[PDB]
């Protein structure tokens, strides 16, 4: 009897001791270090905002009505490919999550 | 500490009321920005720290979990070996009857 009872302490001590892992999602360290993540990741949305900017500083839309030039399939080809670029890794950076 | 030395070094702080020109939406714009990507960067050394950290945590816990595990197993294995030694008291008993 004393032996099963012996038993059931160990037993015992792996259920309460999941039940302490179960229930809950998230460790200290995973806690604050995802936060690093996402916080990051509106940095990223920062640096996306202003390089987006510069490269619209540096290629003044739109279709090259005024900019001396025709309609430029080089140059809004680039400006489209650029915001693929920046768009995919900003998916990417939510896909990590 | 030295790349940012470097940017200031390039844009001279600040709000351009000296440097020659208006109050520069772009580069002021672009200050910022830089700050950003650094500060992002440096926030996911942290990160994974604490990723790191949360990692040696959990296998930790699974070490626990496991030693404990070893543990109560032997107590059980030392409350069999009192009862086959009374067993064994049992089986003299019945060598004297």
């Amino acid at each position: 009897k004393t032996v099963l009872e012996k038993s059931k302490a160990g037993a015992q001590s792996r259920f309460d001791s999941y039940g302490k892992l179960y229930d809950e999602n998230i460790n200290a360290g995973e806690n604050q270090a995802m936060t690093l993540r996402a916080s990051a990741a509106g940095l990223t949305t920062a640096v996306q905002a202003s390089r987006l900017a510069g490269a619209a500083a540096d290629l003044v839309p739109n279709i090259f009505g005024f900019a001396g030039g025709g309609s430029r399939w080089g140059a809004i080809a680039e400006a489209t490919g650029y915001v693929m670029e920046f768009s995919a890794n900003v998916m990417n950076t939510e896909a990590d999550k | 500490a030295s790349r940012l030395a470097g940017a200031a070094a390039d844009l001279v702080p600040n709000i351009f009321g000296f440097a020659g020109g208006g109050s520069r939406w772009g580069a002021i714009a672009e200050a910022t920005g830089y700050v950003m990507e650094f500060s992002a960067n440096v926030m996911n050394t942290e990160a994974d720290k604490i990723s790191q950290s949360e990692t040696y945590r959990r296998r930790r816990q699974e070490w626990e979990i496991q030693r404990n595990n070893a543990e109560a197993e032997l107590k059980q294995i030392d409350a069999q070996l009192k009862s086959l030694a009374v067993r064994r008291e049992a089986a003299v008993l019945q060598k004297t009857s």
